[PDB]
């Protein structure tokens, strides 16, 4: 599964009463920044609110990410989430309030409902009458019959290289393809022809299934900037600039969001908005700041988590300004501010424990108690670290458990961010 | 010099790594792009022309085919077509310092340098080819 | 059903609540306090409305939160071109600020254009040589040239197909057959859709106005028009293809009646953002003929300008200054503050007690005014969590210690981590 | 549509005949000295002897530089070409400031080419009368000449042309009944269409059928094209043409504008020269307009002050608003007016005072009578006094919004009420400095 | 006779010395000190390669000169081929066509691996002269030592007959070979996660062998990618594999690059980022905060720091003996302790610029064997980096 | 290299005379000329992957006055095989396997 640094945080630990437990789903205390992430994640799944901040403000190493992840998993993968950086958006072919509003345009997801049903028929039986009028057989594993197209569809097939006995996918509405071979190219004894082969298709002669398509605004945005294809305005080479540099909002981006409502009012999209959740909010420039404290105002922005690490300090494009947690007091009032605390000795070391259950790794008490030691002695983080290569260390001694030993071992060896200081003095 | 095509290999898993099953793309009629075959006024035209529910023209199968062959026409939309079409010296020059000549005289005489070592171009083998791709290249 | 557009910062505004005298109202649609401000935005607006001068800009000053925002986006719903942009939008890493500032400038202008033609259209009966065009009401046959034999072959027209055709031998078939449909069972083509056969008579001129703004110079930039229409589009924009040629066409349209135009307002957020350069560059804009109305809001008093360690009111230089109508803001009172919350609480379907509605209300006058805002949708989430019918001030008291405010979030940042 | 601009009541420097100025200057009030200066240099433009000359229209804001610009401007009239430039435009990021400011200096001058061609037209009746067969040969068949009976719309008159165009003549679909455009020394046959005499109204097709030439056969067509020698630039720089241009991706990128200076000179110049001395074209060189001088950076001024020193170089019009203040991309380096002082030298100033109250009071019922709106003396005399504490453009703002509050009011004239009310609406920076 | 990989600096490394539980040694595989170093750089390898965990860095720390690079080199070489290994400046991420932050995250997807494994018919033959151009099924004479099979093929396929026929999937490829014609050949391909960029666009691979690619869809061809590589993952289709990703001297990436890192290292895919720094109490680029290596303490928190100590007398004398075995110098005890001295005054990189002086200048005058003497000319003649700054007294035009 | 004898065709069977003998190339359809290069009397010279119409041939006693001019007919055999001992940079082959100009796909031109 490849254990990731979030791995062990598969949901936020609210109780049905809403409270948060005091170590439950991979998540350890931090009871009052839980019962705020559980707030949010119930105004996020309301859908009637757009825009609205959120800012998992606190000290480093205090799991404001873990958090957000907690939110992320408990939404559901059926509801976008865009995970984002601060540094992302200084991008060098799209200008920065751009790149912020395709990630705002990411967060937001809608589900197309739709009935689509095929029309399989054997080519052997192409038979045309008239250009003005064509038929095509149906021979599957379960039945056979006889199918009536518009001259249309015929040129559509025509214009593919088809050959008696192959295996065509015809759709009710547009489109065609080709599938070679129907166990009767192989059995000829030809060799082969570039591609591969494939047996009859089993089921009924014509299928119809319901299909959910989770898409989301910035690909209808992608999809509108090109033309498509199909003429010679189809012409693509590579170096291609897919995201191109910027799509103006009225008149490309208000006829999407028509449409959409549209197919909505029709019951065809049901929209499903999302959230981003953009990490190291204070690398944003001012200049983004601004744009972003008004972007998120519109009637259409989604729910938006922040995360600051690092306190007051000289804002980015400024140079002179100075305001706490790095953002400017413009947008950082009407973002709901949910501080995280720091954790404690027995939690540090419960949390330990969680990652070594999820990792596989196995400690012992006195290992345990060390390596919490370890940890609140400079920060969790290094604990969390070296808990790996003392069970590598373990099983190359063949152990198969941690032991004071192994940690001391490993702990000597490494070096912290507060020791490599110290001994950096030299 | 001729340098040899550098042949890249490659696994065929990779040229099919963005296909997408056929029984989940559904139909994107979000294209807005239909502004290059669609006018204004045709689109109100066709607003104004689409034939009633009834359409008076195996029982169950053929209501079924009729009601769906009568959902697809009432999608109809147009950006623009009608506007873009409704709004609307080549000199002789020397290119260089030389009093009069002909241009393709001044492009012929001064040529010395060829390419030092140009190669054909790389081509990707992946010993198995999807037919989608080949297809598509063709 | 969710759509695109819900509940949002400034959807409880419906728009500039004003009487027919430009007599502000309490509170009408939305809006509440602000009265001075609000009988600026109606004046702004009825000058817009009127459309008599050109090159006039208004500045929206006051502290943050004092419904600068609130009352621009209140007179653009009761404003049609309108374009709302930052000072970030502008920055454009393949456009100079000047270039962007020149395209929001002519986008902000409307135009409608008048466009009569000659129309012929009907159903198809049988073709050669010669055409059989039929309608509802009649028949006709026509004769058909070089040209209209060689597009009734590169387009495959056919007996039943509604075909339409004007002057400039521009055919089109804008849809299939009619009642041969029925043959077609199963499959059914994808451009190859069904119509409604026409009627009345055969040719028949329509009249039809296209609506597009001043910025169609994007159209007439490239070879290709529709293609630069969606994405950025041109970069360039050379100054002789913009005045020399729009602008003297736009003219001869007016005056020959062709064409209308109708100036919008460019409202630009946050104009404290913007470089030297840009106001500079709006000095001059602003004294040309078609020049939008531009407003502007700002949060800033004696700052520095970007791009220069010069200070002035505003933040921005003082030339500018000098050609701006300032419309400062009132912060809000009590009852102003508890009336704004009573509307935020009804455009939400948020059900609050009266001795819940007096806290929200100190709240926010100890605290910022959208902090009292999301207080509202928070203690609606914690009862609805709880399953109560309506919000208490236990609620709002427990959101109130779960989210922190400004104040309370710098009071206990001790911490420096 | 009107659409009354900011300051369109400026109509000319407004100078008697003597050349001194007075009030009522065809709009523009005060500034003798200034108007004067300005009338000065445009006798110079007008002279179109001197070139590379650079003005500076120095004064304190609200001087109205930018009124006696566009005064000077529309005195010129629209024969001579003026481009308006504010230093803001040079910054570019697709092309270099200096190629900017060239290209802005060529659309600053203009050139009128003229172009006469003899044309014949009218419908066609083909004949070939019969001639023996070359005399210097033998015998046979041959053609000595081919007749071309034109019928225009006042008459008919056949046309002996020479035998060797028959080629383009079955070339084209030239047949007995249809319009052709005829070139006198050329020959080419181009033809326009059949007469709409014979347009049926029951043959569908267009494009086709054209009406009858209006006038005699034989036309000499005058006409002028006036294009700035920018356009000439752009002109020649793109290809057109074939040669797979039109493909999308890898050309649709046509903002290319980095020019050279070797296409700019040299062969451009040498065949304008060329079209002056033969007759072909009159050279026309117009003004340049750049407001806001001291927004351009030292690397702007420095080739300025080398540009200016070309024979080619237009007449420019600098106005500068700022006083002593740091040039740009430099290290705090003070110069007068924004300017490097070595550039200072090659303008002339021209100073701008102060408007007198009086003065002040003239312009802003100048304006309202442009706007069309009658005043009250009072609510002018309050006018005048609002626009004497705080800056004058603050007045003038004022009429408009005041008009409207009075004819919503139910009064048309605007009352010292209305601009009072307005006074308290709205007011000034100077007032809301009070933070 | 001269290869491309001529004799370098971190040539002479060829490996780990390090037992079977990663116990250093005194000299072996080419290193010869940095014990404790030694142990971290074997430990974090076999953490690599056993891949279960995601997501860890770590930092070289130590003075210039003290085996910094040597133990990344020899890291690298211990992983052996099959596994990707993306070397890298912190100067690379300065890209013009793609973001800093694009080109590091891209730099992260040439350090993640895949095996895929393709099972298809290749058959044998040989060029007869067939397919004889202008001068139906024809005639195809295939044909093996072991076995023939003359027979035809329709007209699709006797136009690709044609010095050894290698018919495979594709339209036909290409003394006789020998055995069965019918072979199953297993080939695995391993690329480093190219599927990103080798489905781009069209013509593509183009792009992936020239970096002409500007920055790539972003969250629009890297998610879908990643969920099909999973899919591919627990069916059998294929399996990804972990690489190292190493930034020789860091410092030179701004507080961005360190922000994205700060959360590049918490995905499923995230690479071992190894790092490497010199400088100590430095400003970070872009800011003023001064932190120690010119990382910010957010990031140097999620990473292991690995100091290196100086060498001594006995490891600088055996780094030379190494290096001289590695190139063609040989000496005398003398002249090895001379430079064993110069180098523990001066620097090692330097005693050994110093050592292929002498061994050239030994050259030069027929010697055989460098003596102490060659050493001494070669130091006259070629100067030291403090001893020119002792002669900068001269002021050879300063700032 | 010799004198277009014939150049009757995709693979297109080509007659090259010289001095030496005459040889009928069975040349790929890849080297098919597209300008003039006319099927008699044109003297080319092609080489293995771009062909050069050196010039026509000494045809220039069959008019007194025409535009093309003449070289002698070739004396080396049509098919020679000459050893060059080229000196390039890794540079030239890195550039030019970046941005290939060989070949004739019509990917490559537009490219
Ligand atoms: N409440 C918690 N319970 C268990 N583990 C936690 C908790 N909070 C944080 N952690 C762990 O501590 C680490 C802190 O990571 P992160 O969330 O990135 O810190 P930061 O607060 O700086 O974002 C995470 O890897 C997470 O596994
Ligand atoms: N008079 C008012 N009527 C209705 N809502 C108001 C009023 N004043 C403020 N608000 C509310 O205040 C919130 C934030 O104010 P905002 O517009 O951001 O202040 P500013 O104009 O300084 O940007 C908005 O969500 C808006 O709903
Ligand atoms: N002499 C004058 N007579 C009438 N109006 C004037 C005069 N001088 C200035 N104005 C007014 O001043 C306004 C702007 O002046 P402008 O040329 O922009 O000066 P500046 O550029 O220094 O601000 C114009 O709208 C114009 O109506
Ligand atoms: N333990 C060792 N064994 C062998 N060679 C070494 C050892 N330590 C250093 N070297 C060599 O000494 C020199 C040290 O340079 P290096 O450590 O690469 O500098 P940096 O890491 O600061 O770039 C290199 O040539 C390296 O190969």
């Amino acid at each position: 599964q490849r254990i990731a640094s979030h791995s062990h945080v598969k949901g936020l630990g609210l109780d049905e009463s809403g409270l948060a437990k005091q170590a439950a789903s991979g998540l350890v205390g931090q009871e009052n920044a839980r019962e705020a992430c559980g707030v949010i994640v119930e105004l996020i799944k309301s859908k009637k609110m757009a825009g609205r901040a959120v800012l998992l403000a606190g000290p480093p190493g205090t799991g404001k990410t873990a958090l957000a992840l907690a939110i992320a998993q408990e939404l559901g993968s059926k509801v976008p989430f865009c995970p984002m950086v601060g540094s992302e958006v200084y991008s060098t072919e799209i200008k920065k309030t751009e790149v912020l509003m395709e990630n705002f345009r990411r967060a937001i997801g809608l589900r197309i409902k739709e009935t689509k049903e095929v029309y399989e028929g054997e080519v052997t039986e192409l038979t045309p009458c008239e250009i003005s009028h064509v038929i095509i057989g149906l021979k599957t594993a379960k039945g056979t019959k006889q199918l009536k197209l518009d001259p249309s569809i015929f040129e559509s097939l025509q214009k593919e290289r088809v050959e008696a006995g192959d295996v065509i996918y015809i759709e009710a509405n547009s489109g065609a393809v080709k599938r070679q071979g129907r166990c009767d190219t192989y059995a000829t004894e030809f060799d082969l022809e570039a591609e591969e082969y494939v047996p009859l298709p089993k089921g009924d002669v014509h299928k119809k299934k319901e299909i959910i398509q989770d898409v989301t605004l910035h690909d209808l945005d992608v999809a509108n900037a090109r033309p498509q294809g199909g003429q010679d305005i189809l012409s693509m080479m590579g170096q291609l600039m897919k995201p191109k540099k910027t799509e103006i909002t009225d008149k490309l981006r208000g006829e999407i969001n028509k449409v959409v409502n549209k197919y909505i009012d029709q019951g065809i999209a049901e929209l499903v908005p999302g959230v981003l959740f953009v990490d190291e909010v204070h690398m944003l420039d001012i200049e983004c700041f601004t744009y972003l404290h008004r972007a998120l105002e519109s009637s259409i922005a989604p729910i938006v988590i922040f995360a600051s690490n690092r306190g007051n300090c000289v804002i980015r494009g400024t140079e002179d300004i100075t305001s706490p947690h790095g953002i400017p007091l413009d947008l950082l009032d009407r973002v709901m501010i949910i501080r995280t605390m720091l954790y404690t000795p027995q939690e540090m070391k419960q949390i330990i424990k969680i990652r070594a259950q999820t990792e596989g790794i196995n400690i012992s008490e006195e290992a345990l108690n060390h390596l919490g030691e370890i940890g609140t002695k400079t920060t969790l983080r290094y604990s969390v670290q070296l808990l790996t290569p003392a069970n590598l260390l373990a099983k190359i001694n063949g152990k198969d458990s941690i032991e004071k030993e192994h940690v001391e071992e490993i702990s000597e060896l490494f070096y912290d961010a507060k020791s490599s200081a110290k001994i950096l003095a030299d | 010099y001729v340098a040899g095509p550098l042949e890249y290999p490659s696994a065929s898993l990779i040229l099919k790594a963005l296909e997408r099953d056929f029984w989940k793309e559904a139909d994107l009629s979000m294209f807005d792009l239909i502004g290059l075959e669609n006018k204004i006024t045709r689109h109100e035209a066709e607003l104004l022309s689409k034939k009633k529910i009834p359409r008076k023209l195996q029982a169950p199968v053929y209501g079924r085919d009729l009601l769906r062959i009568c959902a697809l026409p009432s999608h109809g939309r147009v950006q623009w077509r009608g506007s873009l079409d409704g709004r609307r010296l080549m000199l002789t020059l020397c290119r260089c310092g030389e009093s009069l000549q002909d241009v393709i005289d001044r492009v012929a005489f001064v040529i010395p340098p060829v390419v030092a070592a140009p190669p054909s171009l790389r081509v990707p083998r992946p010993p198995p080819l999807y037919s989608h791709r080949m297809r598509i290249l063709r | 059903v969710t759509r695109i557009e819900r509940i949002g910062a400034h959807s409880h505004i419906r728009g500039l609540g004003l009487d027919d005298a430009l007599e502000p109202r309490q509170a009408s649609q939305g809006m509440v306090g602000q009265l001075a401000a609000r009988r600026a935005a109606g004046v702004v607006l009825e000058m817009i409305r009127e459309g008599k001068i050109a090159g006039r800009a208004v500045l929206i000053a006051g502290q943050p939160g004092t419904g600068k925002t609130a009352i621009a986006m209140g007179m653009a719903q009761a404003l049609t071109p309108f374009t709302a942009i930052a000072g970030s939008e502008i920055f454009s890493l393949e456009m100079s600020k000047t270039e962007a500032l020149t395209q929001a400038f002519r986008r902000s202008i409307g135009v409608r254009i008048k466009e009569e033609t000659e129309i012929i259209e009907g159903e198809v009966v049988e073709i050669q040589g010669k055409l059989t065009l039929k309608t509802t009401e009649m028949e006709t046959i026509y004769d058909l040239g070089t040209k209209m034999i060689e597009s009734l072959t590169k387009d495959k027209v056919q007996a039943g197909d509604v075909i339409t055709i004007d002057k400039a031998t521009g055919k089109i078939s804008k849809l299939g057959r009619s009642f041969t449909r029925a043959r077609d069972y199963d499959a059914m083509g994808s451009q190859t859709k069904f119509v409604q056969c026409p009627d009345g008579e055969l040719q028949k001129r329509k009249e039809v106005v296209h609506t597009v703004s001043l910025h169609e110079i994007d159209v007439i930039n490239s070879r290709t028009q529709g293609f630069l229409a969606l994405f950025s589009g041109d970069t360039g924009e050379i100054k002789s293809e913009v005045r020399e040629q729009i602008n003297a066409k736009v003219a001869e349209w007016r005056e020959e009646g062709k064409a209308e135009i109708i100036p919008g307002v460019l409202f630009i957020d946050e104009v404290h953002m913007l470089d030297i350069e840009s106001f500079s560059f709006l000095n001059r804009a602003l004294e040309s003929d078609m020049a939008p109305v531009l407003i502007m809001a700002t949060n800033r008093g004696i700052t520095r300008i970007r791009g220069t360690s010069y200070q002035s009111p505003h933040g921005i230089p003082i030339d500018l200054l000098d050609r701006l109508l300032i419309v400062s803001t009132t912060p809000y009172s009590e009852k102003d503050t508890k009336q704004i919350l009573r509307i935020r609480c009804e455009e939400e379907d948020v059900e609050m007690s009266e001795d819940a509605y007096t806290v929200l209300t100190r709240i926010g006058l100890e605290t910022s005014l959208r902090y009292a805002i999301q207080l509202i949708t928070a203690a609606s989430l914690v009862c609805r969590k709880r399953k109560g019918t309506e919000v208490q001030v236990d609620d709002i008291k427990r959101v109130y210690s779960l989210f922190l405010d400004e104040s309370r979030s710098t009071q206990y940042m001790k911490e420096y981590q």
